[PDB]
């Protein structure tokens, strides 16, 4: 391996309205 | 006490149970208000270890309901790996995790909760500090030993290591209290195989679906070697076969139609063909001296208890059939045990993985009692050339130790090489490693040329009389392999230049 992978990710917004 | 092996489960390894049940788990049935005093802290953890097939996981499940766990819960150590370097101790920590939340919560009085392995050895290869080369997998393993043997210490567990390699693993994680005690399983003895069997068909046996010309004391001794994981397979081939008999339309032996379909995790007698394609034509007195030699010498390994291992090696010319009198010198004994190790199987690989194939082999043999191995073409898995020297340094160091490393008391082998050409074998030294030598001379004169002729039985008597024309004075070098080669090219012929292209042919083959 050797392996870094540091990542990210995003959002959904839930309806509250 | 409720250890016994009369009850149906598993069997054949009675010794080897018994013993973890001596040592291992005596501490968990006693009556506690003795040990209380005595706070003897059980044993984390065990290993066991062995081949694949023989059984352990029908082990580990049993034991956990001989003592109950809420419940086992079983993994492969490769079926946890991830790329990402959270995940894999994060399944190992919610592996653990089960358990502590009850033993906080309900102090030490709670049942076990189990774990199993079913290998380990990838995961736990064992690490070594430095800057570089510190490893890819490094970190899983501290994870595991710190939750095993860690701060605030769980008396609720019991973890069982499964594994095919024994030293691989680190020795800080068998160090005792971690996982404390080991555990040999070998493929069963016939007592246990005669046990097996009785499982196996113990519902058979109770239907009476099977009721005539069957038995177990020699179906279990015709098969030498079998793994205790294909009997039952061969089981479901013996009650499969009575329903495809029904596909023509209360029981029988399939068993000897049967055993020739199964490859074992032993002897198989289907990569002969390859070798062997003609069986063997004895020709004259040197075909026959020599594998009387090979029968003379293989009962030296089984009567001898101070030449465990054994070896030699089959030199002679080229195309002299070398390979297939190994072959028959194996399958003349019907051994327990016979294997290929050769580059039409290895071909395209590299130094160190035709040498990581053969210790396979070679390790795989260690187990079995008795046993005979064979290498072809010696020169071809070595990568010999002779415009440069060119070889594979790894491949011959690692062969020649093998061939002078004794296998565990009691288990013997003998090995068997066919190289072809010796002279770069006694410069490089694998000879004197080597207990001795046959030489194999190829044909050397036409009485036996015609002679084996006639045994094949190609050419008629007259055809047959043209040769005894032409030579009888010359002595022919050939080796048998093109003999059969050019026969076949001129056996496509017009038939009256046949004989005499033969003869051409054959004329060409120098010294
Ligand atoms: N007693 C015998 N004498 C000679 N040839 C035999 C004998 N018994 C069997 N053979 C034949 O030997 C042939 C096997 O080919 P062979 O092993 O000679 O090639 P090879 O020697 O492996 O090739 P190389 O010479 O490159 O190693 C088969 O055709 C087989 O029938
Ligand atoms: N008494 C016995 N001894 C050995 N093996 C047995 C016995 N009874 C059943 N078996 C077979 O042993 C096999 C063990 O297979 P498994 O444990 O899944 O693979 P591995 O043994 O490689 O972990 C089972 O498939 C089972 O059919």
């Amino acid at each position: 391996m050797a392996e870094d992978a540091d990542m990210r990710n995003e959002l959904e917004e839930m309806q509250r309205r | 006490p409720d250890w016994n092996f009369e009850k149906m489960g598993i069997g054949g390894l009675d010794k080897e149970f018994s013993d973890i049940f001596r040592r291992a788990f005596a501490s968990r049935v006693f009556p506690p208000e003795i040990v209380e005093q005595m706070g003897c802290k059980h044993v984390k953890g065990i290993l066991l270890y062995g081949p694949p097939g023989c059984g352990k996981t029908l082990l580990a499940r049993q034991i956990g309901k001989m003592l109950n766990a809420r419940e086992p819960k079983v993994v492969n150590g490769p079926e946890i790996l991830n790329k990402y370097v959270g995940e894999s101790e994060a399944n190992i920590r919610k592996l653990f995790a089960d358990a502590e939340e009850e033993q906080r919560r309900l102090g030490a009085n709670s049942g076990l909760h189990i774990i199993i392995f079913d290998e380990i050895d990838a995961i736990c290869k064992q690490r070594g500090s430095m800057a570089g080369s510190t490893g890819v997998h490094d970190t899983v393993v501290n994870q595991l030993l710190s939750k095993i043997d860690g701060v605030e210490q769980l008396n609720n567990i019991l973890v069982i290591g499964m594994t095919n390699r024994p030293d691989l693993i680190d020795e800080a994680l068998l160090r005792p209290g971690r996982l404390e005690v080991k555990m040999e399983i070998g493929l069963p003895d016939e007592k246990g195989r005669l046990q097996i069997l009785h499982i196996h068909t113990a519902r058979m046996r109770g239907h009476q679906l099977l009721s005539a010309d069957v038995d177990i004391k020699e179906l279990a001794v015709e098969t030498k070697n079998f793994s205790g994981a294909e009997l039952e397979g061969l089981v479901r081939a013996a009650q499969s076969t009575a329903m495809n008999r029904h596909i023509i339309a209360r029981g029988d032996f399939l068993a000897s139609l049967e055993n020739d379909i199964k490859p074992a995790f032993g002897t198989n007698q289907e990569d002969y063909a390859s070798y062997i394609m003609n069986g063997i034509i004895k020709w004259g007195d040197p075909v026959t001296r020599v594998l009387d030699d090979g029968e003379l010498l293989v009962q030296q390994t089984k009567n001898s208890d101070r030449t465990p291992l054994v070896s030699v090696l089959l030199e002679g010319p080229p195309h002299s059939g070398k390979t297939a009198l190994a072959a028959k010198i194996a399958e003349e004994s019907n051994f327990p045990f016979i294997k290929i190790c050769s580059p039409d199987k290895m071909i395209g690989f590299s130094e160190t993985a035709k040498c990581q194939a053969m210790k396979k082999i070679f390790d795989d043999a260690y187990k079995s009692q008795l046993s005979c191995v064979v290498v072809d073409d010696i020169e071809r898995l070595l990568d010999y050339v002779p415009i440069g020297p060119r070889f594979s340094n790894l491949v011959l160091q690692a062969l020649l130790v093998l061939l002078k490393k004794a296998p565990p008391q009691g288990r013997k082998l003998l090995i068997i090489g066919t190289t072809s050409r010796k002279d770069v074998l006694q410069e490089m030294e694998m000879l004197n490693a080597f207990s001795t030598t046959i030489h194999v001379p190829n044909i050397a004169t036409g009485e036996q040329l015609l002679e084996a002729l006639e045994l094949l039985g190609n050419f008629k008597d007259k055809e047959r009389t043209t040769i005894a024309q032409q030579v009888k004075g010359k002595k022919v070098w050939i080796g048998i392999k093109k003999l059969l080669m050019l026969i076949e090219m001129s056996l496509q012929m017009d038939p009256e230049y046949r004989v005499r292209k033969f003869l051409a042919l054959l004329r060409e083959e120098g010294a």
